[PDB]
RNA sequence: GGCCUGCU
RNA sequence: AGUAGAAACAAGGCC
């Protein structure tokens, strides 16, 4: 008898044992080299699908630009980018009758927000493009780079700490005939007009990976900060529209998603009469983000920003009026072998316009010479469409709206059609009394949606009876289905630290009781091994064990030394007391009565030098990644002990001619950490102002040496002395 | 910051000449009785013109005022300036 | 003292004059944040990866002077070498558990008064009935509920001037809290954390948890109580439910 | 009028007023007299504070110079001249340490005689109006306010004037020159009132210049300014747009729905070519174990005496040979290296105390098995292009192979039980709750059920070779290591034994990118004869160590005793990920539980104790020559269990992609099963995408030899 | 041969 | 050789 496990689907349903179907124990995918094949492929596959538009070219950034808007019509069914513009602005019309009054409140809270957003609202971000380097960079010190540079070439509005005043610095600095860049090897560069353009329009592309569920790797992109601040104002427009359409499904989290699609099926089937059928088509859109052109975007934004102040329309059209001149950096670069000489070279993804075609191979060597004439200072055009669902939000717009246009108001036709749409991902379920009926509907909706440069993928798409459907990984059958193989990754040790991976673990396994439908055994299962596994890698093992370790010997000591053994931490060679009723508990205040005073204290103590605390932010928030999904944050329970350390850094960078960021790093947390003993609150609010820095410190100073004489440790020979010092710092900061 | 100190003040008959100086733009300001305080010259009145000749040294920041051709009209407490610093006034009698 | 000290010790340098001097206090932030730390893509594999260096952690300077440099058989605990863009230096795990064993003590009887969440929810666990498990379909249906038992009916920024005037008194500016309950509450968590010496950011991160009112949707079936919600993995199942009644009740 | 603070004031106050006229943000070429009146405010607030120290007495000692001392102590000590900020800063510290009433509005001075504040006000107003003014304007206020006026009067509550009267001489001359010098300028055509209280400023955000050029081209083709598109966009208004495109928009662009019948699904077709080799990185269906029967448990002991010990437990060694070549290596040197192995353990038993852990010499036949000095050496361009071999990184899609039925029995295999138990679980709370009670029973009956069952001797294989590994590598980043595989399990007599497959030598090991590889060689014992399946070991070398006796009826077999020797690499993410292979137990387990769940549903009581004993209901789980074959719940635990595992060891991009687009395919069967009427848009662009993820793993190859028995069981 | 780094 | 798979590793750089 030969085994075999896919057999089982012949008596438990597909969706009761999808959990099978889902390889999430092993490595994922990862791509090792250069992503600049993936870029060029990409560039020319966004410029192919709209090869019949129009071409023009800049007269600022002097790069070749193509639009297909307002394009012939598409006469067959690949994917087609010539989407119209008198169609998106009836559809966007449509949705507004159909939720009057959504555009105009939107706008005003937009507004607000835009009006009283502050500077600093750009650090709360991932990697960015920094221009000033070329390289990608934390936000932070993009930011930071680009305001001195700012500064240094005279554009000081940002100085009211006003976003929108960052902006219009922005825009100003477009105008400038040469500013001045810093580079180390410190040299001062000068960038002309152009390449200033061409470097804030630019943007840059890596790899992704560990993206599980395709066999070829894609690229993504990430755009500088110059626009990054009309992003954040669109994108806050789009939530807001969003969070008032029912239809969308991308504001918000998984389990609502789960609810609103059952909601959805149940009114279209339930009101469905018995004479008519019910279809479900469960399709997802190929080539989203390469179809969908940033003056549609713009057309849409100007649509539903009407009868708002002017300036309100021109900070929120900023944003896709860069997008439509949006440059791509091609990547890397190649890496050559050559096995007759035996050695290895590495070529910068910029000589690609001039370096000879010999090196490369045939697919390659197409890519080249497709992409090279958009070529422009070592980066392509890519005016068509988006790169990288940067605008998420008013993709799902589009959507929705597309949904609504079949509200049997519009369609003037016994079907109809409703459904869900979270970008490059839908549910339709299409009513009619007629399998004609359905045909008819499900090809008008196909036929609308190629009108707004949407594509459906066929080849990933079908249509069922209403009652069994796919959704984002969701298997929707006569009611959702848990399927656990999505979160088995993250039932590991989070890699945070001690404490913090302890937490998380338990707080996993919770929640996935919670909502992936956890089984109790299973769950003390996953508690077992996780418990094996944290002691297995921080070296931690019960203690009263042979296992020799690098940390085994202080280990056992502290063991010897306690009475009260089952008090220990897991972290410190305890037992472990969890269960399924202690899954919400964090492990110190479970173990609090049983620790030894000695103990405890040692264990909780504030002076000592492990627990490091920066901001609000960052107490107890974890960033994990999840399997199958953007980045998310986590809130895990747990206690500030001697286990909360952090880890260590990278420390690379002292190979690099970057190695003075490090100085600069360290004299700004010195300065930091000094403020922060002056202004307590300096990390729980943010400090606001217009003044410098030893202004208010040397003026507190002052103040507080006063006032603890008032009453307090301080004496007259030490305030006075204080008073000189303060006077003192006074002239050396005159000179 | 300035302090003015005049001299040259006192009784003179009609039609005579008297010279006043101060030692610190800068000028002399005259008041008579139950009148306000006018300008006489600064380094010139309609009253005093081609009669009145102020002068000034700056290296030893003096300001003399020559007036020739007096009338009992003249007759005021005659004050330097500095620019405002004030001296404390000098009578002048015609 | 000590404080202006440093401050002009800095302000000696020419470099740390001039940051001192050009950045205004609205850039605190920024440049606070500015580092060359790239945020970890995969923290597990590298946990995994680090912990089997000798130093792998990272600790204040002043460990150098309360934990000496090696352990009875001559294993190092720290080391003097700092960070890369820190004053901190890399310290091995034994560094821990050596504190734990022989570093100095303290008095931790206030951490329960400042963890109040956690104490509370040990408190209301310790104290719970169980019941038979009853195995029957339950019908799960999604529902938006509050899982923080203690809010004390505030939202964010309303419990956040709450928080800076009974952590930080000074620093409150304009608002003086109009609503007596906010009164109460300062009062309270004045006069009972008033030598708390744990730090102000956790106390005011926590009193902010505690405080603050949080709402997050969750499929749930009977329950919806706030203090039912923190035990749903426990009470409600796939196919199973087990009766449950914390001790507050 | 300004003329007159660039003549008079200090700079001092000049630029204090200047970075107050900043603070609210309003520009000083507009109304200038704010200005001049404030920084007069400013004048007097600091005349009337300083020149005015005290000492630990109260009345305050006045000294026109503080002298060097420590009693330079200020009698009023200033609130403005500071920002909005400090000043509040400043209020708040002065209540909180003088438990005095925190005011609604900025004070000017604080004092300690009277401990309380003063807001100095100088208008050009009367004293008697603006006092009352300003009072009514603060309310229930302590603190004494004092003003005073041009015309020189003074006025307050309580007939209080807090300090000197030739101070006040002093203002009010201060006060009088300020009066009679405007009285040379000519201001107060103006300067009684000239403020009025305007705070009004309207946003202004202009696109223009280049950045406007830009709005100009990112429009539709027909447009030629963002001012007429707007204006066209205001004018547009729906007029049935969408029905004139849709009726003119060409037909064939459709999405017509091809039914979907139990004749419409073919058979996936699979890859042509040379048969499929192994990729593991250890043996699975050919280990063999040498054991000792200690007492320590699966952490405890030291690795190198733990296997010099089991190795001495088998005697009939012999002089290595060749049995089967690499077919692309040199195979002398696998066989010197298995020797010098041998050498180096001896080394070892000799000397006083087993090192933990052992480092290898870096002889030229390790340096060839580990790859060393092999990378080509990195190099400018500039320096090598007229290399005419100089190309691309070889990238082009994988060489096509051929299933084999090899990896079916070693899948059949990994199923089976066996004669220990390969996991011991860690220690959780007592259970209190009944439902947990009823967990840890279920949980009990699995691990009952599965402990006993390659596959988990396999996780732990494999869990324990990597962790080594990874250790190794992070630890010795450039000297060899030797680690010998230990495996640690429980007899059913109840006896801990010990269990030696072979040995790994790891090599460098300096990875930087979670892609980076470290090679090691590893060497396994087995009985297996290499002889009968040669296509399944194309990168392995098979030598001829010794002969064993394992006890038979038929006399006793005396059989050969092969090791399998290879060159295998990993790297940082795969042994990372191959360490966390213990969560293969949870996705079978939970896979089970949820069936036994979703059972118990139905019947209203748990239903784990007569699915494990009474072993009624079957599931299928494989197909034999007769027919399907069904099995009970265990055999079903231990099938998934060794997918997950299966999984986890042959993990590659195509077994992702063809989980993918093969999930979609068997959701679309189910729905047909369902009589759900399925329909499909494009089912051959569905069918080649499948098809482009099987190319040479053997796992992914089965996989889909699966699927197509599933189809052809199926669609029935 | 000596020393530096391992996400920069 | 080996790992791996649309490009890479099989140490890097600095003296």
């Amino acid at each position: 008898m030969d085994v075999n496990p896919t057999l089982l689907f012949l008596k438990v349903p597909a969706q009761n044992a999808i959990s099978t179907t889902f390889p999430y124990t092993g490595d994922p995918p990862y791509s090792h080299g250069t992503g600049t094949g993936y870029t060029m492929d990409t560039v020319n596959r966004t410029h192919q699908y709209s090869e019949k538009g129009r071409w023009t070219t800049n007269t600022e950034t002097g790069a070749p630009q193509l639009n297909p808007i307002d394009g012939p019509l598409p006469e067959d069914n690949e994917p087609s980018g010539y989407a119209q513009t008198d169609c998106v602005l009836e559809a966007m019309a449509f949705l507004e009758e159909s939720h009057p009054g959504i555009f105009e409140n939107s706008c005003l809270e937009t507004m607000e927000v835009v009006q009283q957003t502050r500077v600093d609202k750009l650090t709360q971000g991932r990697q960015t493009y920094d221009w000033t380097l070329n390289r990608n960079q934390p936000a932070a010190t993009a930011l930071a780079n680009t305001i001195e540079v700012f500064r240094s070439n005279g554009l000081t509005a940002n100085e009211s700490g006003r976003l929108i005043d960052f902006l219009k610095d922005v825009m100003e600095s477009m105008d400038k005939e040469e500013m001045e860049i810093t580079t180390h090897f410190k040299k001062k560069q000068r960038l002309n007009k152009r390449s200033y353009l061409i470097r804030a329009l630019t943007l840059n592309t890596m790899t992704k990976d560990a993206e599980r569920g395709k066999l070829k790797r894609r690229a993504i992109a990430t755009p500088g900060m110059q626009i990054r601040g009309f992003v954040y104002f669109v994108e806050t427009l789009a939530r807001s529209i969003c969070e008032k359409l029912e239809q969308s499904g991308l504001p918000v989290g998984g389990n609502e998603k789960k609810a609103k699609l059952a909601n959805v099926v149940r009114k279209m089937m339930t009101n469905s009469q018995d004479t008519e059928l019910s279809f479900t088509i469960t399709g997802d859109n190929t080539k989203w983000n390469e179809n969908q052109n940033p003056r549609m975007f713009l057309a849409m934004i100007t649509y539903i920003t009407r009868n708002q102040p002017e300036w309100f329309r021109n900070v929120l059209s900023i944003a896709p009026i860069m997008f439509s001149n949006k440059m791509a950096r091609l990547g890397k670069g190649y890496m050559f072998e050559s096995k007759s000489m035996k050695l290895r070279t590495q070529i910068p993804a910029e000589m690609l316009a001039s370096i000879d075609l010999k090196y490369f191979n045939d697919s390659t060597r197409k890519k080249i010479e497709k992409i090279r004439p958009l070529l422009i200072d070592g980066t392509a055009s890519l005016s068509p469409g988006m790169m990288m669902g940067m605008f998420n939000m008013l993709s799902t717009v589009l959507g929705v709206s597309i949904l609504n246009l079949g509200q049997k108001r519009y369609t003037k036709t016994t079907y109809w059609w409703d459904g869900l749409q979270s970008s490059d991902d839908f549910a339709l379920i299409v009513n009619a009394p007629n399998h004609e009926g359905i045909q008819a509907g499900v090809d008008r909706f196909y036929r609308t949606c190629k009108l707004l440069g949407i594509n459906m993928s066929k080849k990933k798409s079908y249509i069922n009876r209403t009652g069994t459907f796919e959704f984002t990984s969701f298997f929707y059958r006569y009611g959702f289905v848990a399927n656990f193989s999505m979160e088995l990754p993250s039932f590991g040790v989070s890699g945070i630290n001690e404490s913090a991976d302890m937490s998380i673990g338990v707080t996993v396994i919770k929640n996935n009781m919670i909502n992936n439908d956890l089984g109790p055994a299973t769950a003390q299962m996953a508690l077992q091994l996780f418990i094996k596994d944290y002691r297995y890698t921080y070296r931690c093992h019960r203690g009263d064990t042979q296992i020799q370790t690098r940390r085994s010997f202080e280990i056992k000591k502290l063991w010897e030394q306690t009475r009260s053994k089952a008090g220990l931490l897991v972290s410190d060679g305890g037992p472990n007391l969890y269960n399924i009723r202690n899954l919400h508990i964090p492990e110190v205040c479970l173990k609090w009565e049983l620790m030894d005073e000695d103990y405890q204290g040692r264990l909780c103590n504030p002076l000592n030098p492990f627990v490091s605390h920066k901001e609000i932010e960052s107490v107890n928030n974890a960033v994990m990644m999840p399997a199958h999904g953007p980045a998310k944050n986590m809130e895990y329970d747990a206690v500030a002990t001697t286990h909360s350390w952090i880890p260590k850094r990278n420390r690379s960078i002292l190979n690099t001619s970057q190695r003075g960021i490090l100085e600069d790093e360290q004299m700004y947390q010195k300065c930091c950490n000094l403020f922060e003993k002056f202004f307590p609150s300096s990390s729980y609010r943010r400090p606001v102002g217009i003044s410098s820095m030893v202004e208010a410190m040397v003026s507190r100073a002052r103040i507080d040496a006063r006032i603890d004489f008032e009453s307090g440790r301080i004496k007259k020979e030490e305030f006075a002395e204080i008073m000189k010092i303060c006077s003192t710092i006074e002239e050396l900061r005159r000179q | 910051q300035v302090q003015l100190q005049e001299s040259g003040g006192g009784l003179v008959q009609p039609g005579g000449s008297l010279r006043l100086s101060c030692a610190a733009t800068m000028s002399w300001y005259r008041q008579a009785p139950g009148k306000e305080r006018e300008l006489v010259a600064s380094d010139y009145a309609a009253s005093v013109k081609g009669r009145f000749t102020i002068s000034r040294d700056n290296a030893k920041n003096t300001v003399y005022l020559q007036m020739n051709m007096l009338k009992p009209e003249d007759t005021a407490v005659y004050y330097c300036y500095v620019y405002t610093l004030f001296g404390q006034g000098t009578q002048v009698t015609v | 003292m000590e404080r202006i000290k440093e401050l002009r010790d800095l302000m000696s340098q020419s470099r740390t004059r001039e940051i001192l001097t050009k950045t205004t206090v609205d850039h605190m932030a920024i440049i606070k944040k500015y580092t060359s730390g790239r945020q970890e893509k995969n923290p597990a594999l590298r946990m995994k990866w680090m912990m089997a260096m000798k130093y792998p952690i990272t600790a204040d300077k002043r460990i150098m002077e309360m934990i000496p440099e090696r352990n009875e058989q001559g294993q190092t605990l720290w080391s003097k070498t700092n960070d890369a863009g820190s004053d901190r230096v890399m310290v091995s795990p034994l560094a821990v558990t050596w504190w734990n064993r022989n570093g100095p003590t303290t008095s931790a009887v206030h951490y329960p008064k400042i963890y109040k969440t956690y104490f509370e929810k040990v408190e209301r666990l310790k104290h719970g009935t169980f019941g038979p498990v009853h195995f029957r379909n339950q019908v799960k249906i999604r529902r938006r509920v509050d899982i923080n038992p203690g809010h004390a009916d505030l939202s964010a920024k309303e419990a956040q001037d709450v928080i800076m005037e009974v952590v930080f008194p000074n620093e409150v500016g304009a608002r003086i809290l109009t609503s007596e309950s906010q009164l109460t509450i300062t009062k309270e968590k004045k006069e009972e954390l008033q030598d708390c010496k744990i730090s102000p950011l956790m106390v005011a991160y926590m009193l902010e948890r505690e405080l603050v009112r949080k709402t997050r949707f969750l499929p749930v079936a009977g329950g919806t109580s706030s203090v039912y919600i923190e035990v749903l993995h426990l009470t409600q199942g796939t196919c199973w439910e087990q009766m449950y009644t914390p001790g507050g009740e | 009028m300004e003329d007159f603070v660039r003549q008079c004031f200090n700079p001092m106050i000049v630029e204090l007023a200047e970075k107050a006229m900043k603070e609210y943000g309003e520009d000083l070429k507009i109304e200038t007299n704010k200005f001049a009146a404030i920084c007069t405010h400013l004048e007097v607030c600091f005349m009337y504070s300083d020149f005015h120290f005290i000492n630990e007495r109260g009345e305050s000692i006045i000294v026109e110079s503080g002298d060097p001392n420590a009693l330079l102590k200020h009698r009023f000590e200033i609130i403005e001249g500071r920002d909005r900020t400090m000043a509040w800063t400043v209020v708040n510290s002065i209540c909180n340490t003088t438990g005095a009433e925190k005011p609604k509005f900025l004070p000017d001075l604080y004092d300690y005689k009277e401990n309380r504040f003063i807001e100095i006000g100088v208008t050009r107003r009367e004293v008697h109006i603006y006092y009352l003014e300003k009072a009514n304007k603060i309310k229930s206020e302590k603190t004494h306010i004092h003003i005073f006026s041009f015309t020189g009067e003074e006025m307050a509550t309580k007939a209080d004037y807090t300090l000197d009267e030739e101070s006040r001489a002093r203002i009010k001359t201060r006060l009088f020159t300020i009066r009679q010098e405007m009285a040379s300028r000519g201001l107060w055509d103006s300067f009684r009132q000239s403020e009025r209280g305007e705070e009004t400023i309207e946003e202004r955000f202009e696109i223009t210049g280049t950045m406007r050029r830009l709005a100009d081209q990112s429009l539709p083709p027909n447009f030629s300014s963002l001012e007429n598109f707007r204006a066209y966009v205001d004018g547009f208004e729906p007029n049935g747009y969408i029905e004139g495109k849709l009726s003119q928009m060409s037909k064939e662009v459709n999405a017509r729905i091809e039914p979907f019948l139990k004749t419409t699904p073919r058979p996936l077709r699979l890859p042509d070519g040379p048969p499929c080799s192994q990729r593991s990185k250890f043996l699975l269906m050919d280990a063999l174990k040498l054991s000792i029967e200690d007492p320590s448990h699966e952490g405890e002991g030291i690795p190198l005496y733990d296997a010099i010990k089991c190795m001495r437990t088998f005697f009939g060694w012999k002089e290595p040979n060749v049995v089967k070549p690499h077919e692309k290596g040199i195979n002398p040197n696998y066989l010197l290296a298995w020797k010098q192995v041998l050498a180096e353990l001896q080394d070892i038993e000799n000397e006083e105390k087993i090192p933990k852990t052992k480092n290898m010499k870096k002889t030229s036949q390790l340096k060839w098995a580990l790859g060393e000095n092999m990378a080509p050496e990195k190099v400018d361009f500039d320096d090598c292009k007229d290399v005419s071999d100089l190309k691309q990184y070889d990238s082009d899609e994988p060489e096509l192979r051929s299933l084999a039925s090899w990896i079916q029995s070693e899948f059949n295999k990994a199923c089976e039980l066996t004669d220990s138990s390969w996991i011991e679980l860690d220690e959780i709370g007592e259970d209190v709750a009944p439902i947990e009670h009823i967990a840890s029973m279920r949980r009990n009956y699995f691990t009952a059920e599965v402990s006993h069952c390659r596959a988990t001797e396999y996780i732990m294989k494999g869990v324990y070779i990597n962790t080594a590994l990874l250790n190794a590598s992070c630890a010795a980043m450039d000297d060899f290591q030797l680690i010998p595989m230990i495996s640690k399990c429980r007899t059913k007599e109840g006896r801990r034994k010990t269990n030696l497959y072979g040995f790994i030598i790891k090599g460098r090991s300096h990875l930087r990118n979670d892609t980076d590889v470290v090679n090691f060689v590893s060497m396994e014992f087995s009985l297996t004869d290499p002889r009968l399946e040669p296509h399944k070991w194309e990168k392995y070398c098979v030598l001829e160590i010794g002969d064993m006796l394992l006890r038979s009826a038929i006399g006793q077999v005396s059989r050969p005793m092969f090791l399998y020797v290879r060159t295998n690499g990993t790297s940082k993410i795969k042994m990372k990920w191959g360490m966390e292979m213990r969560r293969c137990l949870l996705q079978s387990l939970q896979q089970i539980e949820s069936m036994i769940e979703a059972e118990s549903s139905v019947k209203e009581k748990d239903m784990t104790k007569e699915f494990f004993e009474n072993k009624s209901e079957t599931w299928p789980i494989g197909e034999s020559p007769k027919g399907v074959e069904e099995g009970s719940i265990g055999k079903v635990c231990r099938t998934l269990l060794a997918k997950s595992v299966f999984n986890s060891l042959y993990a590659s991009p195509q077994l992702e992609g063809f989980s993918a687009e093969s999930r979609k395919l068997l959701l679309i069967v189910q729905a047909l099963r369902d009589n759900l009427e399925p329909g499909t848009f494009d089912l051959g662009g569905l069918y080649e995408a499948i098809e482009e993820c099987l190319i040479n793993d053997p796992w992914v190859l089965l996989n889909a030899s699966w699927f197509n028995s599933f189809l052809t069981h199926a669609l029935r």
